[PDB]
RNA sequence: UUGGCACCUCGAUGUCGGCUCAUCGCAUCCUGGGGCUGUAGUCGGUCCCAAGGGUUGGGCUGUUCGCCCAUUAAAGCGGUACGCGAGCUGGGUUCAGAACGUCGUGAGACAGUUCGGUCCCUAUCCGUCGUGGGCGUAGGAAAUUUGAGAGGAGCUGUCCUUAGUACGAGAGGACCGGGAUGGACAUACCUCUGGUGUACCAGUUGUCGUGCCAACGGCAUAGCUGGGUAGCUAUGUGUGGACGGGAUAAGUGCUGAAAGCAUCUAAGCAUGAAGCCCCCCUCAAGAUGAGAUUUCCCAACUUCGGUUAUAAGAUCCCUCAAAGAUGAUGAGGUUAAUAGGUUCGAGGUGGAAGCAUGGUGACAUGUGGAGCUGACGAAUACUAAUCGAUCGAAGACUUAAU
């Protein structure tokens, strides 16, 4: 129930090296506008 | 499927009108019993007179379970209740005046003189 | 089929009462699970409308909710007449389609992907 | 001898001599080849490599496997053949026949051989103890609150470990099993098809390994 | 080919003599029973029950009442030991599976003609 | 085991049984093999070898225990904090209530009964059951494999023949062999039997609503009720244990001295068990010793520091399920049948609406195996799998043959 021991800064980083986040889709709009997320259709500042 | 404490009725003249079973002899472990299969039994309600009573241990044939058995064509047949006949300890019965229709599944168990006091066989 | 987080109730009236509102408007956006599968339903509900006759017109309206269009000239048609009448003659010709679905960005309360169902 | 190759089309029934039902696995025999040879001489061990189901050819913007590449290319190339779905090594057969390129049809069998049939299971998922293995539960009633749980997973302090083997939940899992003496009931030669006597493990259109039998 | 291998390896094996009934008719089935004796051939009339799912697994199921204890009996449609079905009496019911007569016995287990 | 001692723990080492899950000894309960017998046979007895596997269900008692009813080839004995409560119950007992017996003047007490009496914890680490990522494996890939190893399995009855033979005065009744089948267990699968099947079909009650009739809709556990596909499923279907090799235990020997003999042992040579090693089934090169085969790919700039790009190959992303918590796995991504839709089926339900006829009606009959149908099958590009982007090798030395 109760951790026994505190974890260290050691053990700690090393748990969350997979505690990331991945970069999304970055497509360009070949119409007009600015990146657009892959297979998304724009809303705003672009024309998908 | 019968189990230990399963009531059924007995299919003859032995003096019982009801039974229920105690084990499912055969082998260690048994836990049921279909058409063919012995079982060891006291009966429940007994006919007054006859020959077995109240509060005797009988050793007893199934015939005819509700659940009943599949043979080797893909055919099957079923009861509309659990029936069963007081035997003599040589595959043999006590009665003389078997009722009610028998499976044919206990012509091959060597129970041939149950097969010839009864109805018709299906 | 998906279950879309509800009661078979609750789903149910959510997925006519999202159909209804597709032959209203006939572009709305929902979330993509919500539009997967009211994709089936309404497409399932112009191939009634290809019909016409009696006996699909009581069909339609087993699932459409009882709403009133305010069309141009001050006309009101139900979604019922609104079906058979006008989404009916569009896709006389097409056998199947009727619908497409454009992703877009993530919600900001959630990261439900939004999605515009149209009418085609 | 006698290894070949198919997929689980589903599960039927055949009347026999005086008429007894008896439980049929259609299997699709289909289209296998010897595509290598291999060698005591080579490799260590003598066994062909019969591959199953062909797919389409090398695409350059090719996305999916039912297009083939480039090393499958040149791998049934070797052999005068199409490109292989599924590829399985078979070393009970006699590597003195089998000439590669050889289609090995549906007539090595005749109705009454026993066979092994090797194929992976369905595949449950994540499921536990009572589920994976057949363990008893525990009362649902008279105050109980161990109904699916597994129980003990130890002895307290001698063997202050748990001891591995100990059947806790996880995968059931698709993971390979023969179902051994088989026997082929009917073979379909225009149609391709062997119909096996029982169950096969796996899914409808998986794959099945039928050869002969060991014992 | 997926599709037709169920039926295009099973076909052979099907039946055409037997004639069309559906549940709620009156069957007369002759089976026919092989000891090692002779090939003898019995009857059982009885009422159509059920009959379920198709392919060379059509079965159907007939319900007779023999010496007071009702009986149940399940034949696959194109098994080779029926050499026989005659209808003899069809029946009016409003369900496809009549179940509801394993609880009926006596006048109360009554099916109409046609 | 009952104790003895008081060493660990009283700023807690928390509970007798039972349940779930076991695991280990062998002083062996059954099955295997032997010796001896006051062993005719059938049965036994006793001793030795052996842990492979198996070792029931109830009645009474809180009971451990014990008795008893049934069985069974047998219903082994022990150890693991009298195994296991951060896995479960709480009947037993050290709680407060109350009562009897008994004791006490009494308050009370008994270790005598009797009725009642709150079972906390979101798992940090180790350990286990699954599953990914990283890197290594001296080029990079794709695919098939070797098995060092590890794991699983391993039980047994009954019947028939041999043969009423051997044996026996009789009664009885064999070994060895052969064959058939089971029980228990373990697996795989949904064809059958069934179960479920909350987006399938039908019936039906109440009430509200769609203006009304008729048709429907909402709510009433899915309102109930009758069924039921796909899928999951056992109680349903299939298989499995086997053989067979080596080496041995107890044992049985052959030859054979030492010790002219004798002697199973000393040198030799055999034989001998459910045991041991294979055989059988899985998993396995992170097997850092990183294996092997087949196929594919081959760069320049350039203090080659590195960069720029890329090969084969992948991946992001998107359509999905034979896969799945996730991610992995698999089917696909326009040269496309991946999913939906459409069309046609399969199976399911059991005769739609509307109309007509008949009936005073409630309702019947016809139109018509009718309508409807979620996951199943086929066809079809109608819709959506867009455009894109990212990663990815250049083959080190040493010596030896060539
Ligand atoms: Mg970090
Ligand atoms: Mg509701
Ligand atoms: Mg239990
Ligand atoms: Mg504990
Ligand atoms: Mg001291
Ligand atoms: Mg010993
Ligand atoms: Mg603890
Ligand atoms: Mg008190
Ligand atoms: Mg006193
Ligand atoms: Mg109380
Ligand atoms: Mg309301």
């Amino acid at each position: 129930a109760v951790p026994k021991r505190r974890t260290s800064k050691t053990r700690k980083n090393k748990r969350r090296t997979h505690f990331k986040i991945s970069v999304p889709g970055m497509t360009e709009c070949p119409n007009c506008g600015e990146y657009k997320l892959s297979h998304r259709v724009c809303k705003n500042c672009g024309s998908y | 499927m019968i189990q230990q404490e399963t009531r059924l009725k007995v299919a003859d003249n032995s003096g019982a009108r009801e039974v229920l079973t105690i084990k499912v002899l055969g082998g260690s472990g048994r836990k049921t019993a279909n058409i063919g299969d012995v079982i060891v039994c006291t009966v429940k309600n007994a006919t007054p007179g006859g020959v077995v009573k109240k509060g005797d241990v009988v050793k007893a044939v199934i015939v005819r379970t509700k659940s009943g058995v599949r043979r080797n064509d893909g055919s099957y047949i079923k009861f509309d209740e659990n029936a069963c006949v007081i035997i003599r300890d040589d595959k043999g019965p006590r009665g003389t005046r078997i009722f009610g229709p028998v499976a044919r599944e206990l012509r091959e168990g060597n129970f041939m003189k149950i097969v010839s006091l009864a109805p018709e066989v299906l | 089929y998906r279950k879309l987080g509800r009661t078979s109730d609750q789903r149910k009236a959510m997925l006519r009462d999202l159909a209804t509102s597709l032959i209203i408007s006939e572009r709305i956006e929902t979330t993509e699970a919500r539009a997967k599968e009211v994709r089936s339903v309404v497409e399932k509900l112009i191939t009634l409308g290809k019909k016409g006759d009696l006996a699909s017109r009581r069909n339609a309206a087993k699932t459409l909710r009882n709403v009133e269009i305010l069309n141009e000239d001050e006309t009101t048609q139900t979604a019922l007449q609104k079906l058979f009448g006008e989404i009916a003659e569009r896709y006389t010709e097409r056998q199947g389609g009727y619908t497409r679905i454009l992703k877009q960005g993530p919600r900001r309360g959630d990261g439900a992907e939004s999605v515009i169902i149209e009418l085609v | 001898t006698k290894g070949i190759l198919g997929r689980k089309i589903g599960m039927t029934q055949v009347f026999g001599e005086n008429g007894e039902l008896i439980p049929v696995t259609v299997v699709e025999a289909k289209e296998n080849v010897v595509l290598q040879k291999k060698t005591v001489e080579v490799d260590g061990y003598n066994a062909i490599q019969v591959g199953f189901e062909d797919k389409k050819a090398y695409k350059k913007d090719a996305k999916s496997n039912k297009y083939a590449n480039k090393p499958a290319e040149g791998h049934a190339k070797k052999a005068d053949a199409a490109p292989k779905r599924f590829i399985r090594e078979f070393r009970n057969v006699d590597v003195d026949a089998y000439e590669v390129g050889q289609e090995v049809s549906v007539d090595t069998f005749v109705a009454g051989d026993v066979i092994d049939v090797t194929g992976v299971s369905k595949g449950k998922g994540f499921q536990g103890a009572i589920k994976r293995h057949g363990q008893s539960r525990g009362p649902m009633s008279h105050g109980s609150h161990f109904h699916r749980a597994p129980g003990s997973v130890g002895m307290a302090s001698d063997a202050s470990r748990v001891f591995k083997g100990q059947k806790m939940p996880g995968r059931m899992g698709g993971n390979t099993v023969t179902v051994q003496n088989l026997e082929v009931v009917q073979v379909d030669t225009e149609n391709k098809v062997i119909l096996v006597k029982g169950n096969v493990p796996g899914p409808k259109k998986g794959l099945v390994e039928i050869r002969t039998s060991i014992k | 080919t997926n599709h037709k291998l169920i039926e295009a390896v099973t076909k052979s094996q099907l039946r055409t003599d037997l004639p069309s009934f559906r549940p709620g008719d009156t069957l007369r089935v002759h089976v026919r029973i092989i000891e090692g004796t002779r090939e003898r051939i019995q009857v059982f009339e009885g009422v159509v029950i059920k009959r379920r799912g198709g392919g060379v697994s059509e079965t159907f199921t007939v319900r007779k009442i023999s010496s007071g204890v009702g009986v149940e009996r399940t034949f696959p449609l194109h098994t080779p030991k029926i050499e026989k079905i005659e209808v003899k009496r069809r029946g009016k019911v409003r369900r496809a599976k009549l179940y509801y007569l394993r609880s009926l016995r006596g006048k109360a287990a009554r099916i109409q003609e046609i």
